[PDB]
């Protein structure tokens, strides 16, 4: 290992470790999985039906105590049966360590709204729903956040395209801005480039 | 708790497409041929969905 | 600063301080705008020897 | 003191060659320093340098009367300085091009213009490449 | 070199010149062309051969660092001149 | 099997009634909006345009699909009541500037390469 | 031959740089 | 009550007021949203990263340090380490330009409008560093995920001792037009009050944890470049109001010029980036003569590298709060997904709370002493 | 480490109280920041008098683009296409072909300037020196096209701004 | 003869009197604005050309797009320049205002504030410096001491 | 048919239709509407202009990148003409002046202008012109207007046998002359008026470009109803809830609207006109602080 390589830590990869299958040990009827990256990262895939009672007990353990709420996103995965991927991120002041939620969704299923648990992820959730369309039950006020009013779709998903379908001008017959369907004078370029002779042997996939 | 419905799932409603470009585009499912000028197969693993091609013209400015 | 002795005075008892001997405008103490060549050595794996890449 | 600074206040009246050319810069630089040559420029711009003021104001460029083709005594802008005056003028480096000119070259402009905006002479955008598909031509001659 | 074209155009060093027909002109008409005077292609061809007596040269486009990168060129072939694939200059044997 | 996680219905009573709750809705807002952006419409023709964005989506089937539209519905309501939308947004319903598409074999031969 | 010349600070490094708060107290009760 | 609509950073706000009182405040966000996680899944790393710069537009160099940092972990590589000298002082510099940025906007939306010219000279000083260091005066681009673009000029050192020396007394002035005057204290002094668990909740972070006792600091916490090799004093208010946040940002704004100390006499030699040319493109001379150098400098160039698959979360205590970015890596060239957090977009909605029963006017000095950035907010 | 802002507790014997009533009564403070006021009123401004002085500039400050040729007079680019492949913006457009001697030359070489955000790749990502993006600052424009640049305009630029460009590579060339 | 040189002498002191005071108002919508806002400051004083620092909507003379405009924006800006007065000129800064610059391909980015307002001067650059703004605006003044509307009615 | 002027796009801002206009007159009410109507479909348009470009500000937007050039000219010169139309295949002529002007008369507004237009879209090897002109132009009128109308129709007829005349009538729109000139008066019951649509009159502009076979015809374009002078104001004034230049003016709206059933109209340019009562509103909301018209048929 030398000093263009970044050195590992095992003291912190045994204590996420350890966590993980503490957490996982007490919450057996929603947490699913639990992974420690290479980098210290500890993250728990669990059950979306335990959202509300496993990031409590998260917020409110004593061993565990992750008070704050750094972010909530998505990830959208069209293969997967459940496309939409909900990760919650806890930072935790009393022990100085950071953990990882991951639940997973579809276009209908809804998902419990952790603002009794968390008042940051309010804003958050409305976020999602505005940018992945998935729907979260029991919210104050569910509403889009960033796009422009009436806006159709939902742009973060993959199969939205990059410059949308409509676009914005001004027009002097009716004397207001109107939108008309998308067209470019120049059309984006798409670039091929992923390469054959694959880079990581450690990731590769059986060939089925 | 459960609906048990019986229904083949359609959620065209809800995507935001407008409606000419739903009946009318045609999506091609493939794997991908490998490019002839090389000899590597990583390219050629996974399923892609793309959409047909439609009409490009010459910009009167800039070209 | 090309600034009277009086008016110095003036503003070294309005502020509080002294002004002189820190200004905010920038003087020929500043670095020369033209500089020498400089070297910038090379990183540590530039080796000849016992520098294969399978191990960094 | 005072007498002092009315002092130096006469010497840079008598240093713009009087009373006409104090006006003159006044009017036209809203600035009536003095400070020693730096050089001449082929278009007329004159160039002056002050190491006692502070940074940003030790140099700068008192422009021409006329430039390539209009009267420029009033309408001035920073695109009339020449390649090697805007290095010097924007202390990207210490030399002037007097002490060091810059490398010539056969393709490098001798007569440098400034923005052309809004003119005749404005750069007008088009395409580059000739015609991709080629149109069949009938023939002349009568088919029957 | 710059040549003109036959309407009175003047025609790019790539050979771009609208033809009679073309509308596109009227983007001119009280403006001007943005041509450029100099012609690569004009002034390489005026550049001297230059000789070596060495089977294989090296062409870095000269300047060091601020050239191009280093290519080798044989120079066997005496029918033509070596030709450098970035700067475009020629060598060539010395021949009799 | 086939069973799922429901929104707000169970089967398609609810959602349809939850339908003609929204569609109550948007009518009796109908002319209040028209008055107070300033339209150029007139009412009957802001009423058939409600019309017209309900029975877009009448070939539904799914109870889930359709509270969700009704979800949808809902807030774009709650944007038209609290004025959080201009002018321009209202009209954006009715696609005024847009030239008409014909749909007839003749004219989209003749139009261009678009099928 | 040439030897490595960069950026660096000089011997025995920089003069100190005051970062305290200094509020003085004009006088009069 | 009455509903009023404050329209066209640009922001919207749609308050219900009860006479002086505000009863609801709703931020109406959007309106710079440029969808830029969706247009950095279609580049590269590198041509992602000056998305960053555009991000929070006013802590150029520290979004930039976020991203390489994300990068880097991803990567398995670490930087050099002038290359975190350099991070963790340009770090510093920005933090000043931030801070300037917040404290002056601040008293000029409540009226003083002289400390903003004060300032804003040594803004422009300071912009110069960043224009010599890179050659552009904001969007640099210069922190890379191996490191530092480019090295230092000889003599920027110099420059950056000779402004950094006399900076104290500019923020002596600043404290002298602000610190003690009473209608400033009036303006500032309990307003916005929130409490340590309702910040903590809320998903607070930076100086509105700091100014309601919460004595929380990722640099000191969980330390990234060199921030465990400098000394520093972490600023702690007392009751949680816009005067305790406003004391708490002057003195970082010391901190800084402590740390800016410490890093100029502590600058080690060496390279600047990650000698791995599958990472870290060569120099422009072994381009030019070797061939593995100039194989690697057209792959970089046009494919870039390709980053191991997974997920990392990684965060870094910009000048407004913890600034965190969520990078997924399908293991290719371009990032699969990229999501910003940025500290904005709680503080944004936590302003409802943090209004209660306030006045009119007071809503300005909350906006201002939560330093409100729309570029990070809407992404 | 951590310090207190704001947890200094004032005294309350008589002679603290009478100095706060005095502060209180005769405004010692604001007379106070009058006096800082006047006292920047009376030193030297840090304006400079535009255009006839310009702001300070390093030779690797970036502004306007341009196409350079070698000192045979014959351009560098040889339509590698990495400037186009590694622009954040895709600000550039490309077309090549043979040329009549056999050189691989471009016949198209665009740059959208309201496209371009001025990082710097395309002159980093040039394996030839052919593309750079110049000193110059001052070249606003009256209308949306004439920021359109063809190959012809960069061409121009680079003949009228070799002479600096040069001088700027040559001092800043051994940092990259 | 008479005529057409009080005309010309009336138009120039009208010109003089239009261009030695604008009075700008800017959308601080991006970074862009960050810039102006280093034009205004002491090193460049915009101020000092007869330039105010934000004037109100009311009485503004030109209008400066200093970012991005969005689909949710551009009504708003619209609206802005409807309600300006008079002789009113348009300045756009940076990529973003000029052609939508980095965020061109996004589905909510208006592709050139050209698309909603009409513009006088574009000023290039991500962010154009101050001294590039500056050089925009006395672009303009030179641009407004060129125009002739009374030699135009008196013709007319 | 000149490869470059085929259509291209689907009719948007940036496609291509192969139309490339001349539109004289464009800084007028009409000019405005076929501009923006020819820009939207992507056409490409020289705006040829006497004014300052101050005045021809609003034009640009219309239009995408290169689709609009501003030309100078003068209706006095011939070379001017002659080089703002050398490239167009469409010219449309829409100059026209209301009133007298001690440089241009009715004369050379309505007769001269347009014969020279005429004459150099002739020598030019232009394929379409549209000429625009009153419904009431009749050489025996009383008014010098339409006796100019009329001369300047025969002229244009004379140099550019396969010119269009368009006689449009009245029409009323946000920036016309006719709503807005009975609102700011603040004698009839025998003069009838059938006012146009100004959206109308440009879709017909736009469709007789289009439209193959409208190379010689002379067209009417008029509403839907005719009305009589004297209850038009009354709505006029009721829609405003308002209570109830020199000499050729008044003798123009005092006379009667002249009915021309022989000639082709709106509906042989598939367009459905637009009748008064609802458009009325859209114009006359601006001079504020049911119950329409009778109509004659
Ligand atoms: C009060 C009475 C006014 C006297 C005065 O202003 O003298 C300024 C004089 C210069 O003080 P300073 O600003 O520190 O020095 C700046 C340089 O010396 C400035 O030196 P310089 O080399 O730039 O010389 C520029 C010169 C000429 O510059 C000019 O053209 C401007 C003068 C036009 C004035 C109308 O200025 C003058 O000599 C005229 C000064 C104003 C008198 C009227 O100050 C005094 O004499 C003390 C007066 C105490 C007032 C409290
Ligand atoms: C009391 C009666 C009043 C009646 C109405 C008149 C209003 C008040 C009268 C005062 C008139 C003031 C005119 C003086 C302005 C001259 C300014 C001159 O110095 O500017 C220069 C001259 O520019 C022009 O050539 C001069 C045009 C000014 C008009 C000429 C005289 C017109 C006066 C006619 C008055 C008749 C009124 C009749 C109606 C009552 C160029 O400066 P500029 O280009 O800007 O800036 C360039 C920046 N630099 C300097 C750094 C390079
Ligand atoms: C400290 C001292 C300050 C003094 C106070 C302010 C005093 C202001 C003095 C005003 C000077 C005279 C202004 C004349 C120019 C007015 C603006 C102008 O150029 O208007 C031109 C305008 C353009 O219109 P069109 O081209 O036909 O149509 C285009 C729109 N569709 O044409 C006109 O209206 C010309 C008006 C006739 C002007 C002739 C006489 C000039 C005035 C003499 C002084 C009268 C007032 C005293
Ligand atoms: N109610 C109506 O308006 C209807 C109009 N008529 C005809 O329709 C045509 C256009 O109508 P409209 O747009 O309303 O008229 P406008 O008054 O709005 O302007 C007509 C155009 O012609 C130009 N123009 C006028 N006179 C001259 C001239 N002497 N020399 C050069 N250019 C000149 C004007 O440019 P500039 O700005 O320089 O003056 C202007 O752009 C006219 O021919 C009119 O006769 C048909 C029935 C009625
Ligand atoms: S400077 Fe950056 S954005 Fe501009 S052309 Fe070069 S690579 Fe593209
Ligand atoms: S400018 Fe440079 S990088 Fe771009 S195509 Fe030409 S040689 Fe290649
Ligand atoms: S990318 Fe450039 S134009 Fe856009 S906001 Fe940033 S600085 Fe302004
Ligand atoms: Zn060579």
């Amino acid at each position: 290992t030398r000093p263009t390589i970044r050195p590992r830590n095992d003291v912190v990869h045994k204590q996420l470790s350890a966590f993980g299958q503490y957490v996982a040990e007490i919450l057996p009827k929603y947490v699913q999985q639990v992974q420690v990256s290479c980098f210290n990262e500890l993250e728990i895939f669990i059950h979306p039906d335990g959202v509300i009672p496993v990031l409590t007990f998260l917020r409110d353990h004593t061993n565990a105590q992750f008070k704050s709420l750094a972010d909530l996103t998505a990830v959208d995965v069209p293969t997967r049966q459940n496309r939409f991927e909900i990760v919650y991120n806890l930072l935790s002041l009393r022990f100085n360590s950071r953990i990882r939620v991951k639940t997973y969704t579809d276009e209908l299923t809804p998902i419990e709204s952790s603002v009794t648990v968390y008042k940051a992820a309010n804003w958050y959730e409305r976020e999602i729903w505005d940018m992945f369309g998935v729907f979260f039950a029991n919210h104050p006020d569910l509403r889009r956040i960033l796009t422009d009013y009436g806006f159709e779709g939902h742009p973060f998903r993959k199969d939205f395209p990059l410059s949308g379908y409509v676009e914005l001008r001004y027009d002097d017959e009716v004397k207001r801005v109107v939108a008309e369907p998308v067209e470019l004078a120049q059309e984006f370029r798409k670039f091929d480039l992923n390469s054959p002779w694959e880079a990581f042997p450690a990731y590769r996939q059986p060939p089925e | 708790q459960l609906i048990a419905v019986d229904e083949k799932l359609d959620i065209t409603t809800l995507t935001g497409v407008p409606e000419e470009h739903i009946k009318t585009r045609k999506v091609r499912i493939f794997v991908p041929a490998r490019n002839n000028m090389q000899s590597g197969v990583n390219n050629t693993k996974k399923w892609k969905m793309e959409f047909d091609t439609r009409e490009r013209w010459e910009n009167p400015l800039m070209g | 600063a090309s600034a009277t002795r009086v008016i110095q005075l003036l503003r070294n008892w309005a502020s509080g301080r002294d002004l002189q001997a820190k200004l905010q405008l920038r003087y020929q103490e500043i670095s020369k705008r033209t500089q020498p060549p400089p070297k910038l050595p090379v990183g540590p794996s530039h080796k000849l020897s016992n520098n294969y890449y399978c191990t960094r | 003191e005072l007498v002092q600074v009315l002092r130096r206040g006469l010497q840079q009246v008598s240093g713009h060659g009087g009373l006409r050319g104090y006006l003159r810069v006044l009017f036209r630089a809203n600035d009536v320093r003095v400070g020693t040559l730096v050089g001449e420029d082929k278009y007329g711009n004159k160039y002056y340098e002050d190491n006692k003021q502070f940074f940003g104001r030790h140099r700068w460029v008192i422009y021409t009367t006329e430039m390539n083709g209009r009267d420029t005594f009033w309408d001035v802008d920073g695109s009339m300085v020449p390649p090697e005056w805007h290095r010097w003028l924007h202390c990207m480096t210490d030399d002037p091009p007097t002490t060091k000119p810059p490398t010539a070259r056969k393709y490098i402009w001798t007569n440098h213009k400034f923005n052309v905006s809004g003119t005749p002479q404005q750069y007008v955008p088009y395409s580059t490449t000739r015609k991709k598909i080629q149109e069949w031509v009938p023939p002349s001659t009568p088919y029957k | 070199g710059v040549r003109t074209s036959p309407t009175g155009e003047k025609v790019t060093h790539t050979g771009q010149a609208y033809d009679d027909g073309d509308y596109r002109r009227v983007r001119f008409s009280d403006r001007q062309k943005e041509v450029n005077e100099n012609f690569a292609i004009d002034l390489i061809a005026e550049q001297p051969v230059s000789e070596v007596g060495s089977r294989v040269i090296s062409c870095d486009g000269g300047g060091g660092a601020l050239g191009h990168p280093r290519v080798y060129i044989n120079l066997d072939k005496e029918t033509k001149t070596g030709t450098c694939g970035y700067c475009g200059l020629q060598f060539r044997q010395p021949h009799h | 099997g086939t069973s799922v996680k429901p929104i707000f219905s169970r089967d398609m009573n609810e959602a349809k009634r939850r339908v003609r709750e929204l569609y109550r809705a948007w009518y009796r807002e109908v002319p209040n909006t028209v008055h107070l952006f300033q339209l150029d419409i007139s009412v009957k023709q802001g009423r058939d345009k409600v019309r017209e964005m309900f029975m877009k989506n009448a070939h539904v089937t799914d109870p889930r699909v359709v509270d969700l539209l009704v979800i949808k519905g809902k807030m774009e309501l709650e944007e038209t009541i609290n004025v959080w939308k201009q002018r321009t947004h209202i009209m954006r319903f009715f696609h005024e500037t847009e030239a008409p598409r014909p749909t007839d074999f003749l004219s989209k031969f003749y139009v261009g390469h678009d099928p | 031959a040439s030897k490595v010349k960069q950026d660096m600070p000089p011997p025995g490094g920089y003069g100190p740089i005051d970062y305290k708060r200094n509020l003085p107290r004009r006088g009069l009760s | 009550n009455l509903t009023l609509n404050f329209g066209p950073g640009v922001l919207r706000l749609v308050m219900e007021l009860s006479g002086e009182m505000v009863r609801k405040c709703d931020p109406h966000i959007g309106l710079l949203h440029r969808g830029t996680e969706k247009l950095i899944e279609y580049k590269t790393y590198l041509q992602a990263l000056p998305y960053f710069d555009r991000l929070d537009y006013v802590s150029m160099m520290c979004n930039e340090q976020a991203y390489s940092l994300a990068v880097e972990k991803l990567l398995n590589i670490q930087p050099p380490p002038r290359a975190q000298w350099i991070r963790v002082l340009f770090g510093e510099i920005t933090r000043l330009l931030n801070h300037i940025m917040a404290v002056t906007t601040h008293a000029l939306d409540i009226g003083a409008m002289t400390p903003f010219f004060w300032m804003f000279e040594e803004r422009e000083k300071m912009f110069e560093f960043y224009e010599r260091v890179s050659g552009a005066r904001m969007h640099a681009a210069y922190i890379r995920p191996g490191g530092v673009h480019q090295d230092l000029p000889l003599g920027l050192l110099d420059d950056i001792y000779e402004f950094s020396k006399n900076f104290s007394f500019r923020i002596d002035e600043l404290e002298e037009m602000l610190t003690n005057n009473r209608i400033w204290r009036n303006r500032t002094v309990d307003i916005g009050v929130v409490t340590a668990e309702d910040a903590l909740n809320y998903g607070f972070s930076g100086v509105m944890l700091r100014g309601s006792g919460i004595q929380w600091d990722l640099r000191k916490t969980q330390p990234y470049d060199v921030y465990d090799q400098v000394e520093f004093d972490v600023p702690i208010g007392s009751r949680g109001d816009c005067y305790d946040r406003y004391l708490c940002r002057v003195e970082e704004m010391r901190q800084s010029l402590r740390i800016i100390s410490q890093c100029l006499n502590k600058m080690p030699p060496g390279e600047i980036k990650v000698d791995d040319a599958k990472v870290s493109p060569p120099k422009r001379a072994e381009m030019k003569t070797s061939m593995e150098s100039l194989i690697h400098h057209f792959k970089l160039y046009t494919e870039g590298y390709q980053v191991p698959p997974g997920a990392t979360y990684t965060a870094i205590e910009a000048p407004k709060g913890e600034f965190g970015v969520y990078l997924v890596s399908d293991g290719s060239s371009r990032p699969y997904r990229c999501k910003i957090k940025a500290p904005g977009f709680a503080h944004l909605a936590g302003l409802d709370k943090m209004s209660k029963g306030h006045m009119l006017a007071d809503v300005v000095a909350i906006i201002g002493t939560q330093d409100i950035v729309f570029g990070e907010v809407d992404r | 480490t951590y310090k207190f802002v704001n947890m200094r507790e004032p005294s309350m014997d008589m002679k603290s109280v009478t100095d706060r009533a005095a502060q209180t009564l005769l405004w010692t403070e604001l007379v106070r920041g009058l006096g800082m006021t006047l006292s920047y009123l009376f030193r030297e401004p840090a304006t400079i008098n535009y255009p006839f002085e310009k702001g300070p500039l390093s030779p690797r400050f970036r502004g306007e683009h341009a196409l350079r040729r070698y000192p045979s007079g014959e351009e560098r680019c040889i339509a590698c296409k990495l400037c186009e492949a590694v622009c954040p913006a895709q600000a550039i457009t490309i077309e090549a072909e043979p040329r009549a001697d056999g050189s691989r030359r471009t016949t198209r070489y665009d740059i959208d300037m309201t496209k371009c955000i001025y990082c710097g790749f395309c002159q980093e990502a040039c394996p030839v020196d052919a593309i750079v993006e110049g000193p110059n600052f001052e070249f606003s424009t009256e209308t949306h096209e004439e920021l359109l640049y063809n190959k012809e305009k960069l061409l121009n630029n680079g003949d009228k701004w070799e002479a600096e460009i040069a001088a700027n590579i040559q001092a800043d060339y051994l940092y990259r | 003869s008479r005529g057409e040189y009080v005309v010309a002498k009336l138009d120039d002191l009208v010109n003089w009197a239009r261009r030695s005071s604008l009075w700008p108002m800017t959308f601080g919508l991006a970074c862009c604005a960050v810039e102006m806002m280093h034009m205004a400051a002491p090193r460049y004083d915009m101020d000092r050309f007869g330039v105010v620092f934000r004037a109100s909507p009311r009485q503004s003379d030109v209008m400066i797009v200093a970012g991005t405009l969005t689909n949710k924006m551009a009504p708003a800006l619209r609206k802005v320049y409807d309600q300006m007065p008079e002789p009113r000129y348009v300045v756009s800064m940076g990529s973003c205002a000029n052609g939508g610059g980095y965020y061109h391909y996004s589905y909510s980015v208006v592709r050139g504030c050209d698309r909603i307002v009409p513009v006088d001067i574009y000023v290039p650059g991500c962010p154009p410096t101050a001294e590039a703004l500056l050089y925009g605006i006395l672009q303009l003044q030179r641009k407004i001491k060129r125009e002739k509307r009374l030699r135009i009615w008196y013709r007319r | 048919l000149h490869h470059a002027l085929i259509p291209h796009g689907k009719g948007g801002r940036s496609s291509v239709s192969g139309i490339v206009a001349t539109v004289f007159g464009a800084t007028g009410f009409l000019g405005r509407y076929v501009v923006n109507h020819l820009g939207r479909m992507g056409s490409q348009v020289i705006v040829p202009y006497r004014c300052e470009p101050y005045d021809t500000m609003h034009l640009r937007p219309m239009g995408d990148l290169g689709q609009i050039i501003f030309m100078e000219w003068n209706g006095k010169d011939k070379d001017s003409i002659r080089k703002v139309v050398e490239h167009s295949n469409v010219v449309i002529n829409l100059v026209g002046r209301e009133w007298e002007t001690k440089n241009f008369d009715f004369e050379d507004v309505f007769v001269k202008i347009p014969h020279a237009i005429a004459q150099v879209s002739k020598e030019a090897g232009v394929e379409k012109l549209i000429h625009i002109s009153h419904l009431n132009a009749d050489i025996k009128s009383p008014s010098r207007y339409l006796r100019s109308k009329a001369v300047g129709e025969k002229e244009v007829r004379a140099a550019f046998p396969e010119a269009t005349i368009i006689k449009p009538s009245d029409i009323f729109g946000r920036e016309d002359r006719f709503l807005n000139y009975f609102a700011s008066m603040r004698l009839g019951k025998e003069t009838v008026k059938q006012p146009v649509y100004i959206v109308d009159v440009s879709k017909g502009i736009i469709n007789a470009i289009k439209d193959p076979d409208a190379k010689g015809k002379t067209f009417a374009f008029v509403g839907p109803n005719r009305y009589l002078l004297f209850d038009l104001v009354q709505y006029i004034f009721a829609v405003a809830y308002r209570p109830f230049t020199t000499r050729d003016k008044v003798e123009r709206v005092h006379m009667s609207d002249m009915t021309l059933p022989h000639l082709p109209g709106l509906e042989d340019l598939g367009i459905q006109a637009t009748p008064l009562e609802l458009k009325a509103i859209e114009v006359l909301r601006r001079h504020r602080t049911v119950k329409p018209a009778k109509t004659v048929n």
